[PDB]
């Protein structure tokens, strides 16, 4: 009775999959609201939370379940699936329950995800402006060999203003846009130069608290698509570096239109694993 | 005041202090906008906004 949602088919992470390839190996840490980690359909391996009074390893809020769910929800004959089953999952509590974070605080989780091994870090979150800390943490975890990947943004396009957020906006990190079912472009993904790939944000599937799912709309959504495409690709070629993982994605995606509105285009991680 | 929120795409309506109404990608952005820039708004039924979303005005 296992549950495959559109985007896992769409960016064609089963092929990749039925080659025998779900992560395995690869560390990926989700910094968010935290994770349910006793959600029967998620393995948390580690994290830590930045988060005070809160521990990693729950989420009062649901969105980090949900991202997590979309990278790593496990192979069963039950619940939902993610696009690496097989990854080590990581919660880095760095949102609160009400989804809000400081600075410090996203901070402190990339120095703790590149300091303590991890091979692709989600970030489901943003702002308009960064921060001297934020570029100097994500151009550190970028430069260990840790593959960036943050949500665009979700607000939309208004002529030829370009409206990614930061963390999505640096050089070190991969900006994710949304696209539907049909892969056109969701009304509201953020666009311009910095837009790096498309992947599934609208009516995701995915797991959430307390041992549910939900479906849910945002670039937070497509985000852990790429995160997970990247551990697939990572557990079958475990030597890459974390650029060539980068030009892996951004090389073999489907293309859609203008790089403005879709960046290469939508991932394609059976292409991107070759 | 908290910086940073999830990218979750769930807008809202909010009437300002001006009387002029925003539509914001989430609940997170308009309660930043409020405690960064000291911004006074109401939840409103979304019908009372344009089908666009503004941001911190």
């Amino acid at each position: 009775a296992q549950t495959v949602p559109y985007g896992i088919p769409l960016i064609k992470a089963d092929k990749v999959q039925a080659q025998g390839f779900k992560g395995a190996n690869v560390k990926v840490a989700v910094l968010d609201t935290g994770i349910q980690a006793s959600h029967p359909d998620l393995n948390v391996v580690g994290g830590a939370s930045f988060v005070a009074g809160e521990a990693y390893n729950t989420d009062g809020n649901g969105h980090g379940t949900h991202v997590a769910g979309t990278v790593a929800a496990l192979d069963n004959t039950t619940g939902v699936l993610g696009v690496a089953p097989s990854v080590s999952l990581y919660a880095v509590k760095v949102l609160n329950s009400s989804g809000s974070g400081s600075y410090s605080g996203i901070v402190s989780g990339i120095e703790w995800a590149t300091t303590n091994g991890m091979d692709v870090i989600n970030m489901s979150l943003g702002g308009a402006s960064g921060s001297t800390a934020m570029k100097q943490a994500v151009d550190n975890a970028y430069a260990r060999g840790v593959v960036v990947v943050a949500a665009a943004g979700n607000s939309g396009s208004s002529g030829n203003t370009n409206t990614i957020g930061y963390p999505a906006k640096y050089d070190s990190v991969i900006a994710v846009g949304a696209v539907d079912s049909n892969s056109n472009r969701a009304s509201f993904s953020s666009v311009g130069a910095e837009l790096e790939v498309m992947a599934p944000g609208a009516g995701v599937y995915s797991t959430y608290p307390t041992n549910t799912y939900a479906t849910l709309n945002g670039t937070s959504m497509a985000s852990p698509h790429v995160a997970g495409a990247a551990a697939l690709i990572l557990s079958k070629h475990p030597n890459l570096s974390a650029s060539q993982v980068r030009n892996r994605l951004s090389s073999t995606a489907t293309y859609l239109g203008s790089s403005f509105y879709y960046g290469k285009g939508l991932i394609n991680v059976e292409a991107a694993a070759q | 005041c908290p910086s940073i929120c999830p990218l979750i795409y769930a807008p809202v309506c909010v009437e300002d202090s001006n009387q002029d109404f925003y539509l914001f990608v989430n609940e997170c952005e308009v309660r930043k906008c409020g405690c960064e820039a000291g911004f006074v708004y109401t939840f409103v039924p979304r019908e009372m906004c344009k089908a666009t979303t503004s941001l911190c005005p």
